[PDB]
């Protein structure tokens, strides 16, 4: 026979191993394949679709009210309207999104993100907003004069209803990672803030409080690494009916 | 140019002067069942114009506190016109769908409706371990309403529902949404009375609002089956 | 794969084909860069 | 539109823009298409040859992991006077939430399933017996054994695997066996021709029954035996991604939901609250 | 300057030298360069074809050894009334001094890590049980199990390895997984944007968490189980060698030093003392 | 010939008539970040002359009982000139450094200073398990001093510190040391306010001594960033 | 199947074995390599850099005082200034050097060593020294007339501040080894002694006591064999914080 | 290596390239043998 | 500002170049030393060591 010797690791069951194994049903002929719409081959395809950010995650905001940010006609100038924490790996407005959910099945990420906002006021309503992305380093800006110094887009409401703020990949390291410390130098992405560039202006018969819906998605320069179990689901007991599967 | 559109099928036609391009689910287009994918061996009937045409359902009223509406396919049309007759007389059916949702208002009105076509939208019941019943699911032409649109009545979320074929009707922008749906199933054909391939969901993410004269603002759904095929002829169920 | 049934083989991690547009841009008329969408 | 992607896309340097009629940062969410604004059009970029791989997110790898799908403990003893030295499990992938949520990120799935069976024992001390177990695959609603020693275990046609606790976990592959071209992860229909059937349960998607018994006759003392079954899908094809599950699962038979008592993941609020929309959580206080 | 070296350099015979303006034995340490005086220039040499190999000092071999990085003993029993049949270990290479000192001979290191897990047991006598253990890799600061039987062990995506005490030690390779091009053996900085963070600890250099549990339920008696983890770097690239550690290590979190109570290796004197600079230790007394 | 040298960058120049050649750390030379190694995609700013020039820090006095001095980079320059401004306004930075240490005396003076550039010089604290604090590490332009130069304040040794890029200033031989430092890091760029790539250490291994007129003998450090690049523009921190 | 049989050694875990093993994270894409200054591929590269010998390892000499040897203006002739024990494998002036530290991770060595001394007195100070290497066999020489008979270099202080004494590889056997016996025929290297050739001479205003700094390094004809754990580091207890890694 | 991931392979003990001068002679101007260094 | 660090040695003299740095082609005299078209700036000398 062939002389052999067993190596360390012999007999172990590694859940991520990759080997062939005995076919239970020999000569079984699987059902022929049929074309089906919507085939996905890489999860990166899924996170490139923009989904709604839960920006209004505040007490008093229930259900869908949390998915839209209301802006009103201001009495003062250069007003701060809202900000958005940026760690797609932590709980916040970005967590329950396509990019956020899938990214949380991983530990490392790299790539540009894109935030698109759709103005949902009436046609007669006008306005200009400024959306700013502030790379990490300091405290979140609270004035337009400060936020304006970062990456930004000035948005003019009009026929094209939506604006896109690109959050370019700006990092020292190739990848950023999750480690449960939001202030870590390898985790913090910076901030996104929104101020009135001019003001929301509407006539008497238009609602004077309008909503914006913010969406986010990854661009195709995105990459995810190091699979891990998602923190977004868990169980303490058997699900109802689980034990009945044994009866 | 991409704001005006005319859809014509059979003896029916629809135009909109305030569209937003239109969606072809997963970039596909309806087609008849090819021989290399067929299973049922009897010669199918392909009614064409008598079934592949627009069927307009009863309208619903968009109110300030509405939670949303849904219509399951083919259930919603299983009792309408010749499409309904073919469905009742045949054990098997197959078809795509051209969906056109309509809602106009005023340049002083605001509101945003998510119009999404969900494949296999298996509903969940709220706060109970008992599965939804037949009458909770099969609403027919009338359709149903969402109890908790925030989680799409299935424990997931409307926030990520954009992963499904969709459009929006944002009053200041457009007054209609159009989605073309190809046959979507794991089998080449199916029994129309017990399984719904698609669910059309219309949900107001941004509520209807205005300070001008208050008027009833309806939402109307018109659906045209496409490339209908039926097999397994017998008596009407 | 030393087994006679092909389904017994090890994983197939070599399919790098992608088409995000079926999810990201399922619009009938393609959108040109820079040009107004509507 | 389709192409081969092995690394994240590169970035090209971009210059200043001031062109009338060209507004790449403006889009129309109403069309249903995701923004196509490129970084190069939003800001001035430099050239970057990106070498980041994209293989760890391949569907085959994303779902290609042996996940726990069944865990059953029973008493191995003289049951003269409950699982009497054997049990029957109707296979399903809805009992353990980690695997379930991942599979439910898709509408349809086609895959072969590698099954691994791990067994552990504990005395109810004089040592642990190296028992022989038998796991017999019994098709849908098919005839299952009713006793540890019934004739049914003769397994004339059913596939059976005999293994010892001292051996590595047993393993075998169940082919993609659906009567359709793919399994339905979700099923918006009723499995029967009458109206009283179960909703959302397509029988075609139930791999089958797993009947496991201890082959050895009982010993003079009792033991607790636990059998864990793991499943790893391979040769995977997936269609139509879906919104991820947010509310805790309630049952293996449906998508019923209730939500946590308090955020996060409560029916009323999925994301945890912050003081206001202008309150920055984890703000850097330098 | 760069070249392939497989053996120590040969020596060439040299003659008498008496040349004005040529002084090979003189150098200038101030330049920072090491003396370039060759043996042939310092004395009269003969020709020597040197065949001595230099492969045992290759970095791959120097660091290519499975060294102990973790040793944990815990009680396996009914913990009704401490590591309750499982433990969690934040991976680090700073706890055992032999491996630590060698890695610290370099500033940056890039390598894949072969992990070997050895398990031993002792009764607290009726024999030793052949238990099954589970080692689950849980990423940085990620969610770890809190009970021997929590749902977290279902390991839907995390990699888990199940092994028996009777099997050879478990083994697997963790790839070079740093978010950077190499691990920082030393880090002169703070891991956070605020000023209160930890100094010298770059999170990017922490491979992760290792969660190990005994899968078997407790037995009627208690046992002491010890798990030893070994790490062997391979496919190594190293940069910027450093001064070797002399003072005993004090903590795994920093380079703090105190020195031995008396030489050798005391803060005041690294080398042991001799009577005077003219005293020859171990002088041959013939 | 290798004893005289002139360094010129931007609007600054330095000459020495008593040098000892000069050191190029690891035989390398500073350079701008190539496209095939880049990560941050925004177009970087390359200030050139406004930042790539000599910055002279406050001098220190070499005393008979001195233990040595150190300056961390870029910390020492993070608040000086336009280099400091770019550092404060940008999240990311990258650069090499040209270091010139100066110390002259008399032909009757003796002393030897080790001038070494240490990569990632992670300091250790003495006789305690508590790690060094922010203020123990970030000294800025003033720099710090060695507590136990014998072990490089890190439990190792100055004896083997020659493994790092260095030169010596031996009073009877030369009056200056010059070391060119390339970007040294595991990442192409970094956040300048929380991580120091290099540490310049000047340690008197042989104490200052003489029997002639006693005078204050200073040691001066001049540092010129090279090939500076900054990314991630925002407001000043 | 294939007939086989297990050999002795089967199942063992040898810490120096070399085999492939199961990848924990399948399809993981490591961060791209980047050029980094100072790559080292063979430890022999490190020991070729000269480092400071602790020649003044005497009671009363603290810290850096131990790294320099002070010489003074002599009143007598041919004075012995200092000697240096030569076993780079034992504790002494050569142990805490680059060549000494790395060599002590091995058991066998071969090759020439080089000792360079830098005179650090004032410019006005002059002098000539003789550095001698005495191959093994007898007692360390205590007079210049005896040391002078061995390998040596006469050093004249001047513009070039440093002199190099080559300790050529002179051994009967291919390699020398450590065995904790400094007087073993396969370990003892011989001795290095330093005497005044003339005298250190300085004017009134120059210090009359000057220091030398001695360095040592291996030449490229060096070779090390038989890896072993270094005797220069050890632990009796867990390091502080080690156990906290489990909490 | 029978594994699909290259990082799983056995050690690579074949890199005999060296360049001691980056540590031993990092001076900008090369030093010639025999010639006075300064 | 613009500068030269001078080391005393065999070469006894150092040269500081005051490059022509002006907004206008020429500077002029108008008896006002603080005029924008007259002031050249300053030259200062400090001990380096
Ligand atoms: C662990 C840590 O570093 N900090 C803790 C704080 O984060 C915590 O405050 C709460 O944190 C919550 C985090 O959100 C998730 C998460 O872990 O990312 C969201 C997950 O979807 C959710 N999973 C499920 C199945 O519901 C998960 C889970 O609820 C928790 O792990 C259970 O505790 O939480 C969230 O933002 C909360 O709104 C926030 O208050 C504080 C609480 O005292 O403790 C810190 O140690
Ligand atoms: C064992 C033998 O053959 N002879 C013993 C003498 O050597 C010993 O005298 C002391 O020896 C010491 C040796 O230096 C080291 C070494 O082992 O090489 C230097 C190491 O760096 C050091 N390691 C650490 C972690 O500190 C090591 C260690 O301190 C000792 O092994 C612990 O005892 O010592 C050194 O030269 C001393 O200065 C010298 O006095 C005598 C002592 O009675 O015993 C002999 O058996």
């Amino acid at each position: 026979g062939v002389p052999t010797y067993l190596l360390p690791g012999s007999g172990q069951f590694l859940t991520t191993d990759d080997h062939s194994s005995a076919p239970v049903l020999p000569c079984f002929n699987p059902t022929p394949e049929m074309h089906i719409p919507g085939q996905i081959r890489n999860m990166l395809e899924m996170i490139q679709v923009e989904s709604m950010m839960e920006i209004n995650n505040t007490d008093g905001a229930n259900g869908m009210e949390r998915l839209r940010v209301d802006i009103s006609v201001q009495a003062d100038l250069d007003q701060l309207l809202f900000n958005i924490p940026l760690d797609i790996q932590l709980d916040g407005p970005l967590r329950n999104t396509l990019v956020g959910n899938i990214s949380r099945y991983y530990t490392h990420w790299s790539g540009s993100l894109e935030m698109t906002f759709m103005f949902c006021g009436s046609f007669m309503a006008t306005g200009k907003l400024i959306l700013c992305y502030t790379p990490p380093g300091g405290s979140c800006p609270t004035t337009r004069e400060t936020a304006m110094l970062g990456t930004h887009i000035v948005w003019d409401f009009g026929l094209q209803s939506s604006i896109t703020l690109i959050i370019p990949w700006i990092s020292g390291s190739h990848y950023r990672m999750f480690n449960s410390d939001a202030k870590s130098t390898n985790a913090n992405v910076g901030y996104v803030t929104c101020f009135m560039q001019t003001n929301l202006i509407v006539p008497s018969e238009s609602s004077d409080t309008c909503s914006l819906i913010g969406f986010i998605a990854a661009k195709d320069d995105f990459s995810l690494r190091l699979m891990r179990d998602s923190p977004d689901i868990g169980q303490s007991n058997h699900l109802h009916g689980a034990e009945a599967a044994y009866q | 140019s991409d704001r005006v559109l005319q859809l014509k099928l059979g003896n029916s036609a629809i135009v909109t002067q305030e569209a937003a391009n239109y969606c072809c689910a997963y970039g596909e287009w309806p087609n008849y069942l090819p021989d290399h994918e067929a299973v049922a061996i009897d010669k199918p009937t392909q009614p064409e114009t008598s079934t592949d045409r627009f069927y307009t359902l009863r309208s619903v009223k968009w109110e300030s506190n509405s939670t949303g509406w849904w219509w399951k396919l083919p259930d919603a049309l299983n009792n309408i016109g010749m499409f309904g007759q073919n469905v009742q007389y045949h054990y098997l059916y197959r078809s795509g769908f051209l969906i056109h949702v309509q809602c106009n208002a005023t340049k002083f009105h605001q509101g945003a409706l998510l119009v999404v076509a969900i494949p296999e939208h298996q509903r969940g019941a709220h706060d109970t371990t008992t599965s939804p019943g037949f009458n909770d699911i099969m609403k027919g032409e009338r359709g149903g309403t969402f109890n908790h649109p925030y989680v799409l009545d299935d424990g997931t979320s409307i926030a990520c529902a954009t992963i499904f074929p969709h459009q929006w009707i944002n009053l200041r922008t457009n007054n209609s949404a159009t989605i073309v749906l190809p046959w979507m199933n794991v089998a080449p054909m199916d029994f129309p009375l017990r399984h719904n391939q698609w669910t059309l969901a219309v949900i107001p993410v941004v509520p209807l609002g205005t300070r001008t004269m208050s008027s009833v603002v309806p939402i109307t759904v018109s659906i045209a089956p496409m490339c209908c095929e039926f097999n397994g002829l017998r008596h009407a169920i | 794969n030393f087994y006679k049934d092909s389904y017994a083989a090890s994983a197939s991690k070599q399919d790098f084909s992608q088409d995000p547009s079926k999810f990201t841009e399922p619009v009938v008329e393609g959108l040109k860069a820079g040009a107004p969408v509507l | 539109v389709e192409s081969i992607i092995k690394t994240a896309t590169d970035t090209v340097k971009s210059e200043i823009n001031a062109e009338l009629g060209v507004v790449p940062s403006l889009n129309a969410v109403e069309t249903g298409a995701t923004s196509n604004t490129e970084p190069e059009e939003a800001i001035q970029t430099r050239t970057v040859i990106n070498q980041h791989g994209v293989s760890e997110t391949l569907v085959e790898n994303f779902l290609g992991r042996a996940a726990l799908v069944s865990k059953k403990s029973f008493e191995y003893k003289n049951h003269a006077s409950t699982h009497k030295n054997f049990f029957k499990w109707t296979i399903n992938t809805k009992s353990f939430v980690q695997l379930r949520r991942k599979l439910e990120l898709f509408t349809y799935l086609r895959f072969d399933a590698e099954i691994t069976i791990l067994t552990t024992v504990a005395v109810n001390y004089m040592g642990l017996p190296d028992l022989t177990l038998q796991a017999m695959f019994v098709p849908t609603g098919a005839l299952t054994p009713k006793e540890q020693d019934s004739f049914h275990w003769q397994s004339g046609s059913n596939a059976s695997v005999f293994f010892k606790i001292s051996d590595p976990p047993a393993r075998m592959t169940i082919p993609f066996m659906c009567i359709n071209s793919a399994y339905s992860v979700f099923y918006d229909g009723f499995a029967g021709f009458e109206k009283n059937g179960l909703y959302g349960i397509n029988p075609a998607d139930t791999i089958g029954n797993l009947c496991v018994r201890i082959v050895n006759e009982h010993q003079p003392v009792g033991f607790t035996v636990t059998v864990r079954v793991y499943m790893k899908p391979k040769h995977i094809k997936a269609w139509a991604p879906r919104p991820p599950r947010t509310m805790p699962y309630m049952s293996i038979a449906n998508a019923n939901y209730k939500g946590r008592d308090t955020a996060p993941n409560t029916l009323n609020a999925i994301i945890g609250n912050r003081a206001s929309v202008t309150t920055m959580p984890h703000n850097i206080v330098t």
